[PDB]
């Protein structure tokens, strides 16, 4: 509607269009990891620095919560008739 | 043009063939800015398209 | 009976403040772990003896500075007094445990002749209490502030100390055998109501700088505890400062709450002609650091540079050495770890060196033979649960509590398929079948659903809904037929892939947790929270033997050797229990994971056994004959 | 896109906006230094409504700071977060009013409010789409009630179609620290009633019971009082910057409580509040919190709820809940007292819920009630007025400035009617 | 861009009152400078573009200069404030050949010249605040035998305060216009 | 264009010392002494900028 | 055969949401949009390996609608079908239908303008909003006012929601529903009431949830929205379109108020304790225990009736049931009407929703009636109206915006011609 809301669909129509990327994020590369790992496996002198790779991926845009508890010790409530839901 | 959306046609979506709901009136619309644009239309095989136009020309000529 | 030898151990806890901490002399850095402080040789990665002892989470540590003392304290349920215990580091033994604080002891201290301790505990209680070594004993007590208070230190000649509040003051605390009695003297802030985390003492006490949370380092003049210029003047730290260091220079390093070291100058200089002193301009912007800095230590003592080790809230231990020559840290981790509890770990099949183990918000691909860390990949904030390769080595499936079921490649780690809802809640078991076609998953909801992965789609076939309590565990046949799960219903059901049925269901008094084939499909092995393993015929379904093993409190871990003559348990206490198979019999190992262990599991070339407690810590055994 | 626009008055008013922008800022994620430091990326999309984004990543908050004297100024800038108000936003004299409303409105008013006009108007057309202006002061001070009235009647003469929060204190006689209370409530009173669209009546009377009961704390000192008042505020905006299953605007709130445009005074309440002791031995449900929410004991001002009617009341839920519970609690509570309320008002309880709770908790609400006990206190300070104003004490510090007699008949004239019309729909 | 908006009657390019008024507009600021301030004889907040050269400080309208906005609105009103220096403003269009002329309003010059890519014409002024209509269908059938289609983009110069710069699709009179587009 | 001009002097210099806490230029007080008693005037020139470089041994040579 | 959706509210959007999950679930639609003709009613295939929807989202406050631009179905929907304004209408009816509306109206229906334009065989449109709100009933009336006077011929199925009698959570959805229905009688021609007290019943007893939220009730109207439509997107025995509604179930032009029900709800336990047969389902369907509009039928009298079927069901036994049903005495029919059935069946079983909590069942019933007991909640709400209405009070944000009393008092003279027309067709 508002100049706003349509530069933000314009953006999203070109984000939709590229297919979907795996990674949100990508710390170092695969094939320079994949050489350490050789490097380390031919022999030693190697820093920790170079194995250890790391990749960020979208997961959920949530807070962290403790899991909700549905329902309560069957004791408590019953249905109309009974039974444990 | 009609992506655009300056043409005032719509569809009737009738029982029958549908026909063209026209916004503005026929009689006093231009003819030589879009007797034109329809018969370039005609070329079109699209669904949306190519009924539009047929049909544009049909109730101008008329 | 015979305790079994404990190979390599990887883990430690970061969260502590300060916990990270380096012996005076020599090779040995300790740090403390779920509830055991650990010793390491600071030159090779060789396990050193753990000091047990504590009741619950360690959550402070202190060291003479002769580093022959030591003293630890915990963090216990509410409303039982935690005690402070005093080791020896000649002979490692408990030598004094007292108890008079609450809930928590917040911080420790020692003196610089070694006479006294001090503790400061609760962040309900707020007493300082002041011990001395000699004996356990304690001198005297007052009661700090009404707001609470995070640190304290001792000066360097040792009559007095120094307390900081949590909130909004500072004291300073002068000692005097008249009274037996605590004077204090609170600092003279002119408008600032900061926040403080941190304190150190200078070399010659002249000064003390306290880091603020509001990220800002603040220098207080001794004796009359009048405030003197701030911290860094190239702004502040991105965070509260946390964690604070003095270089054996005139120098401070500060680590800031996000992975931010910073050298500053603390001599003091006007400028601009004027009396007023600029802010402490920071003569070395060290490099980043992942994780929440929570511990430093300086390490070595080397004329052409300094090193410190680095904790980070992160759990990674980073060395870092400073140059005064030309200023400039060069930073390189040595270990990481977990940061929480961690949950759940696989195995390839026919493969060693390679473990998947995942705990809140990560995976993590660990290689066995030297414990360095592979691969790790992470989603924001969200919580793993049981994890799985398949069969063939391409995916790697884990559950999450948002209820998705994702798979990852082992290989740059990109996810390939996800399930936008595999349950209405956290997923509790997956498990691959061998042909790597089928998938098998269970939630809290206690249904198991079976999903068909397809080449490009994944599809939901049916899925049955016997229990009523949380599926602990899911294990499948050889043959593609055979699936038992585990519940909290106390039953156990054997499905049908077939025909998406039961045959029968085992069933307990108390509720099933984890559930194992024999190799070669004869019987069940079953561990749960009735303190009782119990064996079942596979065919027909019937209570062959059960063993009261390890009847103080729970047990929820089995694995089963590849042939199939000993059986690894984990249980609800710190053991980990070596049993025979056909013979209830032991071999077990008693010192280790200070937290309950959560699972367990042996190499497929059968030389290691691999156990992962509610702390994060996954130990490497060394495995033997039963 | 909709917009919060802060302004904080008087000694209180800056107190208690130190604590809110600091409870704002912890829930949005952002350091004590202005830079994003959370997680989650729903911090990141409702940002727009309290701080405009500066350069170097810095979000600085949406606040114009009022008062007269610079000491109030050196104790904003002292505590903690004190680092992330832009410095001009200081809109700010140099002498001090200092409990007289007619230096809060006609001396040092006419050369003050040119100037925070100028930044208020200022800082409005830095946003887009303007909600509506939301002030913090109190009602005994006089550079709070004075300045912040002159301002109130001022934005309203300007923009007359945005919304309009007062959290305003108001005196009590068990807790009365200056002496001319009733002369400056009085006025304020009169004046918001003209002004103002909604004002929700805080009391420090209540607070320091509800710190003393509930609370069982030993000494409740003032940033206990304001961390209170700074979380409910943040629950009164937390529909507008996070996702819920039935988002209520402030506009949306306004329609629901106000039956009749004088009929908008709110009292307020808070829950969960437990102590320490007691944290354990508790547990977190919604009839838990509903026990809590309607109780007298919980309410935020020295109005006891029970010696009057319910005209409409709302409630803000913040967590992971089941609406089924949410709706049949409320049909539980609004059945059982069913005298409490009024007759000729079906369904007097608004109810909403949000999907993010406040940090450090697992659920939270947040009570307001238009009830039409609130007069008690109106009652209450109109009669300590009556008896001063029948001697003419004080009365020569307020008519040697340029204020008349009219002034103060007229306060009570509409004090008078408004505690009668509120009796009228009891 | 704007390809898929709706384009009614009216459309706004940039607005002085916003969170970011030059989100779009990509600034090419050199010897000059760029200010959100309040002029004093409209009490709102207005753009300032002020620089030494005019040709060097000026306002794209999209971003990248490859992406073009497309925009069929026949006339371009322009909200400004005649500061009695040099000020120009310069827009593209596409015929119905599908060629880009360009069309520049000055205020420094007096020939009124037709060449095939650019049209070059003078403007004169009031004192205070003005809005300015263009009417680019009409100018493009008068520079070139051809007819209005599209406008590419839109770029103002230096010594300029400008507000609600925005298109039309007729020549509105004031009391037909809306609130917040009129002047006062 | 300010209506009155000293209405920004207490406030402005008071919010430069503080509110934006910038450093203070605080210099040309030498020779100001006390209050209640005359400054010694200096002979000095404010006007007069009295750089006069001089690079003696500083400047390179051609 | 193509039928276009539209969504109007909190409410409308919500239930959207589950609405085209269950739809791309059962076609196969992965949410990225594409398949690993039956589809072509609802989803238009444009390009290549893209599948776009056949609705429209709107709504002014951006929080619910750019939560779906973020939420799972990013990909799915073009992002020009989601509308967003800038501010809400409030729980204020003359908010929404004459300040926001006028400018936000001619966006949307020029936009569903060219959504009927690329359709060919449109059928009509059904809409969702719940009319106690402030936007799905104010500018929700001044679409379906500015719909009709473009279409007017085509039918219209409207799935509203009304506010419960004793569960509420909102204070002037009296004055919201009574100013919507005003327009919702001469503009639609087919209403379906869907309330809220009913559903929660519903899962509380039969689906036995103890704490649903609204996204259980969302997903069972999905169920239901799916099996009325069934019958065009699949072929079966006996199948009926949606311009049956407009002349079966409506016997007179402003009488259009249909109560809903479904059956079998069933949780995934009592799948394996219950036989399934036709002559059951077809009983429990018509007991209130089972329908979605929170009101007795054994106060009213039925005028028509017609019932989806899905699965594997012949005809007979639904000939054997509605004999033994119409044999009954319990429910009672209209003189004006001995034929007073419908029926209509579909192959296909009905889906399940991996998260749902509904099994998967082999036939499945939806019925979709008419009767006298709307007419009874129609004078609950007029009780609860004038009672707000004789102390004048929440008139000023009405008059504030800019409308007067006039159209109050003529809405309540409406709903008293309404309850007289219902009262004089019921003898
Ligand atoms: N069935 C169902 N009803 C809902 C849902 N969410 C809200 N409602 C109903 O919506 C009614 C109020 O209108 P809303 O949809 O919340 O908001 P609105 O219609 O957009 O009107 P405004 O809030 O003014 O914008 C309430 O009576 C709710 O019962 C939902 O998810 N499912
Ligand atoms: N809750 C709270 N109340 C305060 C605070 N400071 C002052 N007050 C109350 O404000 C009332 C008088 O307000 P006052 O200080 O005169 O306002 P001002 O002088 O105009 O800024 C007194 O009754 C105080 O109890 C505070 O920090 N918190
Ligand atoms: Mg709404």
């Amino acid at each position: 509607m508002d100049l706003k809301q349509q530069v933000k669909n314009y953006t999203m129509t070109i984000r939709n269009t590229r297919p979907p990327t795996m990674i949100k994020e990508q710390d170092k590369s695969e094939f320079s990891h994949f050489r350490a790992l050789q490097v380390l496996a031919n022999g030693d002198e190697v820093p920790y620095e170079a194995t250890l790779r790391n990749v960020i991926h979208d997961g959920a845009r949530q807070p962290k919560l403790p899991p909700r508890q549905t329902q309560k010790h069957p004791g408590y409530i019953r249905n109309e008739s009974g039974g444990f839901f | 043009f009609y992506e655009r959306g300056d043409l005032p046609i719509a569809v009737d979506h009738r029982g029958s063939k549908n026909m063209i709901a026209w916004k503005v009136d026929i009689e006093k619309l231009d003819y030589h800015h879009y007797l034109p644009i329809f018969f370039d239309g005609i070329r079109e095989t699209q669904e949306p398209y190519r009924f539009l136009a047929v049909k544009g020309v049909e109730d101008m000529l008329r | 009976a015979e305790p079994l030898v404990l190979n390599s151990v990887i883990g430690f806890g970061g969260a502590i403040e300060n916990g990270l901490i380096a012996h005076p002399d020599g090779r040995t850095i300790i740090y403390p772990l779920g509830s055991t402080i650990v010793l390491r040789d600071r030159a090779d990665p060789r396990s050193q003896e753990f000091l047990q002892g504590h009741s619950d989470k360690v959550s402070c540590l202190a060291l003479s500075r002769s580093g022959r003392y030591l003293a630890s304290g915990q963090i216990t349920y509410m409303g039982f007094t935690a005690d402070i215990i005093i080791w020896d580091l000649e002979s490692k033994q408990l030598i004094h445990r007292m108890a008079l604080h609450k809930v928590k002891v917040q911080a420790l201290d020692f003196s610089c002749d070694e006479r006294f301790l001090a503790s400061l505990g609760g962040q309900d209680d707020n007493a300082l209490v002041l011990w001395d070594v000699a004996s356990g004993n304690a001198i005297c007590g007052s009661p700090c502030n009404t707001n609470f208070t995070n640190c304290v230190k001792f000066f360097n000649n040792s009559p007095d100390k120094l307390i900081t509040a949590g909130n909004f003051n500072m004291n300073v605390w002068t000692y005097d055998a008249g009274n037996n009695k605590l004077r204090p003297t609170d600092a003279t802030l002119g408008t600032l109501k900061r926040v403080f985390k941190s304190v150190v003492v200078d070399a010659n006490d002249e000064y003390a700088y306290c880091g603020t949370t509001t990220g800002d380092v603040l220098q207080i003049a001794l004796e009359r505890v009048l405030f003197k210029n701030t911290g860094p003047a190239k702004g502040n730290v991105q965070m509260g400062v946390t964690a604070t260091c003095e270089v054996p220079t005139g120098d401070i390093l500060v680590g800031g709450g996000d992975g931010s070291l910073q050298v500053l100058r603390t001599v003091p200089e006007p400028s601009s002609t004027n009396p007023k002193l600029l802010r402490k301009m920071p003569a070395l912007a060290g490099t980043k650091v992942e994780g929440a800095i929570t511990s430093i230590a300086l390490a070595d003592m080397n004329a052409r540079g300094f090193t410190f080790f680095v904790g980070t809230a992160m759990c990674n231990i980073y060395k870092v050495t400073y140059e005064p020559a030309t200023s400039r840290l060069k930073e390189e981790l040595v270990q990481t770890a977990h940061n929480d509890k961690i949950n759940g770990m696989a195995f390839p099949n026919e493969y060693s060196e390679v473990f998947a183990t995942c705990g809140t918000g990560f995976i993590r691909l660990w290689h066995l033979t030297t414990c360095r860390e592979l691969l790790r990949i992470a989603v924001p904030n969200l919580e793993c649960f049981c994890i799985a390769f398949t069969t063939d080595g391409s995916a790697i499936l884990s559950g999450w509590s948002d209820g998705k079921i994702r798979a990852f490649g082992p290989q740059s780690g990109k996810i390939i398929f996800t399930i936008n809802d595999a349950h209405q809640k956290a997923v509790t078991a997956i498990a691959s079948t061998a042909d790597s076609s089928r998938i098998l998953s269970g939630g809290e909801e206690g249904m198991v659903r079976v999903w068909r992965i397809g080449r490009t789609s994944q599809t939901l076939e049916a899925s049955m809904k016997d229990h009523k309590g949380p599926v602990n565990c899911i294990r499948i046949k050889g043959s593609g037929d055979e699936c038992v799960s585990a519940s909290s219903d106390g039953s156990c059901i054997l499905w049908d892939l077939h025909t998406f049925k039961r045959r029968t269901s085992l069933f307990a008094n108390t509720f099933f947790k984890s559930v194992v084939y024999h190799p070669d499909e004869s019987q069940l092995v079953t561990a749960g929270t009735d303190r009782k393993v119990t064996y079942w015929d596979a065919y027909d379904g019937n209570a062959i033997r059960i063993i009261d093993g390890s009847d103080l409190d729970e047990v929820n871990a089995l694995a089963v050797d590849r042939d199939g003559e000993a059986l690894v348990s984990g249980g609800g206490d710190k053991l980990v229990k070596l049993w025979g198979y056909d013979e209830g019999h032991c071999y077990f190992v008693g010192v280790a994971h200070s937290g309950a262990i959560t699972a367990v599991g042996v190499t497929p070339d059968k030389q290691r056994i691999v156990s992962v407690g509610t702390e994060g810590g996954i130990f490497i055994w060394d495995y033997q004959r039963p | 896109m909709r917009e919060i626009v802060h302004i904080q008055g008087g000694q209180c008013g800056n107190q208690i906006g130190a604590k809110f922008w600091e409870v704002v800022s912890d829930e949005h994620g952002i350091d004590p230094t202005g830079t994003y430091h959370g997680d989650s990326d729903l911090q990141l999309e409702r940002i727009n409504v309290y701080f405009n984004e500066a350069t170097g990543g810095r979000y600085v908050p949406r606040a114009i700071l009022m008062d007269l004297e610079p000491g109030t100024m050196d104790s904003v800038r002292s505590g903690p977060y004190g680092q992330i108000f832009r410095p001009d936003n200081f809109v700010f004299g140099q002498t001090g009013a200092g409990n007289n409303w007619a230096k809060g409105h006609y001396t040092e008013g006419a050369e003050l409010i040119d100037s925070v006009l100028d930044v208020v108007r200022k800082e409005a057309e830095s946003c887009d789409c303007l909600q509506g202006f939301q002030v913090c002061h109190s009602l005994g001070g006089g550079t709070g009630s004075g300045m912040g009235t002159l301002l109130i009647s001022k934005i309203r003469e300007e923009y007359p179609d945005r919304m309009m929060l007062t959290f305003s204190v108001v005196p009590s006689p068990k807790v009365s620290d200056t002496v001319v209370e009733p002369y400056n409530a009085t006025l304020s009173v009169h004046q918001l009633v003209e002004n103002a669209d909604e004002c929700m009546v805080l009391d420090n009377e209540a607070l320091y019971d509800i710190c003393f009961r509930t609370l069982k704390l030993t000494t409740p000192t003032f940033g206990d009082l304001n961390h209170l008042i700074s979380a409910v505020m943040s629950g009164i905006t937390c529909c507008l910057r996070f996702p819920g299953q039935l988002n209520a605007d402030l506009r949306k709130l306004a329609v629901n409580l106000i039956p009749f445009p004088r009929l908008h005074f709110f009292m307020v309440g808070f829950t969960p509040l437990t102590s320490r002791g007691s944290q354990q031995y508790r547990a977190l449900t919604v009839p838990e919190l509903t026990q809590q929410m309607w109780d007298a004991k919980n309410m935020m001002c020295a109005a006891d709820p029970r010696h009057g009617r319910y005209l409409t009341a709302s409630a803000l839920f913040r967590g992971r809940m089941s609406t089924k519970e949410v709706d049949e609690q409320m049909l539980n509570v609004q059945n059982k007292n069913s005298s409490y309320f009024v007759e000729w008002i079906p369904n007097n309880v608004k109810s909403s819920v949000c999907d993010i709770p406040p940090k450090g908790l697992k659920m939270s609400a947040t009570f307001i009630g238009n009830s039409t006990a609130i007069q008690e206190m109106f009652k209450r300070v109109s009669e300590q007025f009556t008896a001063m104003f029948r001697r003419k004490a004080f009365l020569h510090w307020y008519t040697g400035e340029g204020m008349d007699e009219m002034e103060f008949t007229e306060a009570e004239s509409n004090m008078n009617d408004l505690v009668s019309e509120y009796q009228q729909y009891q | 861009m704007f390809k898929n908006a709706f384009q009614s009657g009216f459309l706004s390019v940039l607005y002085s009152i916003g969170s970011k008024p030059l989100e779009i507009w990509d600034k090419q600021v050199s010897n000059g400078h760029i200010k959100r301030i309040t002029d004093a004889d409209i009490q709102s907040s207005v753009l300032e573009i002020m620089g030494q050269n005019v040709s060097t400080t000026y306002i794209t309208c999209p971003a990248d200069p490859n992406k073009t906005l497309g925009i069929k609105l026949p006339f371009l009103v322009l909200i400004i404030k005649n500061l009695n220096k040099y000020f120009s403003f310069e827009v593209q269009v596409l015929d119905d050949k599908n060629v880009r002329r360009r069309f520049r309003a000055s205020n420094y010059q007096s020939t009124t010249r037709v060449k095939p890519f650019i049209c070059t014409m003078p403007m004169r002024l009031d004192s205070g605040w003005n809005q300015i209509q263009f009417n680019l269908s009409d100018f493009t059938r008068r520079a070139y035998g051809t007819n209005y289609i599209e406008t590419l983009r839109v770029q103002v110069h230096a010594n300029c305060r400008i507000r609600r710069i925005y298109f039309s699709d007729r020549l509105y009179s004031e009391e037909e216009l809306p609130a917040e587009f009129k002047l006062f | 264009m300010n209506g009155d001009v000293a209405g920004s002097l207490f406030t402005s210099t008071y919010r430069n010392v503080k509110l934006a806490g910038k450093a203070p230029p605080a210099a040309n007080l030498s020779g100001t002494g006390s209050c209640f008693d005359t400054t010694s005037l200096s002979p000095a020139r404010a006007g007069a900028h009295k750089a006069l470089d001089v690079q003696k041994d500083e400047l390179p040579v051609w | 055969r193509e039928v276009i959706s539209i969504h109007i509210g909190q409410a409308g959007i919500q239930v959207g949401n589950a609405c085209w999950e269950l739809y791309c679930l059962e076609h196969g639609i992965q949410p990225d949009g594409q398949m690993p003709d039956a589809f072509n009613t609802f989803f238009s295939e444009t390009g290549a390996g893209k599948h776009v929807p056949r609705c429209i989202f709107l709504d002014l406050e951006p929080t619910v609608v750019d939560e779906v631009r973020t939420g799972t179905y990013r990909q799915l929907f073009h992002p020009e079908q989601l509308i967003s304004g800038k501010e809400d209408a409030a729980n204020n009816f003359a908010r929404g239908h004459y300040t926001i509306g006028k400018e936000i109206v001619d966006l949307a229906l020029d936009r569903i303008r060219k959504l009927a334009d690329n359709c060919t065989g449109l059928q009509g449109f059904l809409v969702f909003n719940a009319v106690g709100g402030g936007t799905g009933s104010g500018l929700g009336s001044l679409l379906l006012e500015r719909l009709s006077v473009d279409y007017g011929k085509k039918s219209k199925l409207g799935f509203t929601v009304y506010p419960s009698p004793q569960v509420s959570t909102a204070v002037v959805e009296p004055y919201n529903s009574v100013l919507s229905t005003h327009s919702l009688l001469e503009h639609t021609d087919v209403a379906v009431m869907l309330d809220n007290e009913a559903i929660y019943d519903i899962c509380r007893r039969s689906l036995d949830i103890e704490r649903p939220t609204y996204t259980n009730l969302n997903r069972l109207i999905a169920q239901v929205i799916s099996s009325l439509t069934a019958s065009l997107r699949f072929d079966g025995a006996l199948n009926v379109d949606i311009t049956e509604f407009q002349t079966n179930l409506v016997p007179y032009p402003r009488i259009h108020f249909m109560l809903s029900s479904y059956a079998p709800i069933i949780s995934a336990e009592k799948a394996y304790h219950e036989q399934l047969s036709v002559a059951e389902i077809t009983n429990a369907a018509f007991e209130p225990a089972s329908m979605m509009v929170k009101c007795d039928p054994r106060h009213g009298k039925y005028m028509a009736c017609c019932l989806m079927y899905r699965g594997d069901v012949v005809p007979k036994d639904v000939n054997a049931s509605v004999a033994t049903i119409k044999t009954k005495r319990t429910i009672q029919f209209v003189d004006w009407c001995p034929t007073g059935f419908k029926c209509g069946i579909n192959y296909q079983p009905p889906t399940v929703v991996p998260g749902g909590d509904l099994a998967k069942v082999q036939r499945a019933v939806c019925m979709i009636s008419n009767s006298t007991a709307i007419g009874e909640i129609f004078s609950r709400l007029d009780h609860k109206f004038d009672l707000m209405y004789a102390k004048r009070a929440f008139v000023h944000w009405y008059v504030g915006e800019g409308m007067e009393e006039g159209e109050f008092s003529e809405a309540r003279e409406d709903l008293a011609a309404l309850e007289k027309d219902f009262e004089e067709v019921g003898a």
